């Protein structure tokens, strides 16, 4: 058994024509108490992969250790190792897939959902999801935990199928994500006003923007709602 | 004999006992007048305090049922208080089970049915 103690909430993502966007907030929650303000949950691995990890924090940090060592491993031996054999995303993902399956076969799970977002040396978009069971699936857009019921219906509008990907540009996608965060901050207990957001492009590399804040919050209507029904 | 004490019809076809109640009304010598304004209603009634000993404040014929409803009574005062107390209970109970204030008509129609 492992039960979660400290956790983070959702990770949300989507492809577009030149790369992928991935966002997740900075909150470690310990039950009701929002204990830790500012716990970065996107860890860039190399410069063409981000791995976003939600769920338990004790184990978020234990997968950060394996992912720092994998980079150190590959570096050994001929410089061709980091020139054109460097770690694709589709590798890094397969190492976490094989780790998660084995852990659950001892009945001792690493208690995390994971989204690996990257762009390969081939030029292709790669975006996949794995979790404490070892289930894996790839989609245009991916969400974890609570954002699977909420954020994903909003982002699936933009890019519904495979043919919409070469039409959606980075202006449309960056907005669609920042608009998802806005709905999660209304309608989720464990989220915060501060999130982080990453754009992986296949022409300008990794852009990592920290501490973007949700703005344009509508509460204007709220002063009219009064009583709980029969109250005058 | 026993057709004019209780409320059964007489051989003629009239509820004597009910008819006897209306003569019981004019046994206090109060007169009242009540007019509809344009956005209000006004009701005046005489208030005779017989003895010097009575405290003039307690003698009253105007009863506050709710914020919405006033009530002015003509007749003997024991039955006044008995009909005013039953009115207040119905006024509260209505509010509780339907969630708005009892209109005037609905309080009037509930009393006619208890009277029947």
């Amino acid at each position: 058994t492992q039960q979660p103690i400290v956790t983070g909430t959702s990770v949300i993502s989507m492809k577009y024509d030149n790369g992928v966007i991935i966002a997740a907030d900075n909150l470690g929650s310990y039950g009701s108490l929002l204990r830790f303000n500012g716990v970065e949950r996107l860890i860039p691995v190399g410069d063409n992969t981000v791995v976003g990890i939600s769920g338990d924090i004790s184990d978020m940090q234990h997968i950060e250790r394996l992912l720092k060592d994998l980079v150190t491993e590959n570096a050994y031996d001929n410089p061709l190792a980091d020139a054109e054999e460097a770690l694709e995303p589709s590798y890094i993902f397969e190492y976490l897939a094989t780790v998660m399956y084995q852990r659950r076969s001892k009945m001792n799970p690493l208690w995390n959902a994971i989204i690996v977002a990257g762009v390969q040396s081939n030029g292709d978009q790669f975006l996949r999801y794995v979790n404490l069971l070892g289930v894996t699936y790839s989609s245009p857009t991916l969400a974890t935990g609570f954002g699977a019921h909420m954020a994903n219906p909003l982002l699936r509008k933009v890019v519904d199928r495979e043919s919409d990907i070469p039409k959606t540009t980075v202006q449309v996608a960056e907005e669609a994500i920042v608009n998802a965060m806005r709905v999660l901050y209304y309608r989720d207990a464990r989220s915060s006003r501060n999130f982080s957001l990453a754009i992986i492009d296949k022409n300008t590399g990794l852009t990592f923007k920290k501490n973007l804040q949700v703005e344009n919050m509508k509460w204007d209507f709220a002063k009219d709602i009064k009583g709980y029904g029969t109250q005058k | 004999g026993y057709d004019r004490h209780i409320t059964i019809f007489s051989p003629e076809g009239r509820l004597y006992q009910v008819e006897y109640a209306f003569k019981a009304t004019n046994q206090t010598n109060i007169n009242s007048l009540a007019v509809r304004g344009k956005d209000c209603t006004v009701v005046i009634s005489q208030k005779k305090v017989p003895d010097k000993l009575l405290d003039p404040t307690t003698v009253s014929y105007i009863f506050c049922i709710s914020r919405t409803i006033g009530m002015v009574v003509n007749g003997p005062i024991p039955d006044a208080r008995n009909a005013a107390l039953r009115a207040k209970a119905e006024a509260a109970e209505f509010r509780y089970k339907y969630g708005y204030d009892m209109p005037c008509d609905v309080l009037a129609k509930r009393m006619a049915n208890l009277s029947q």
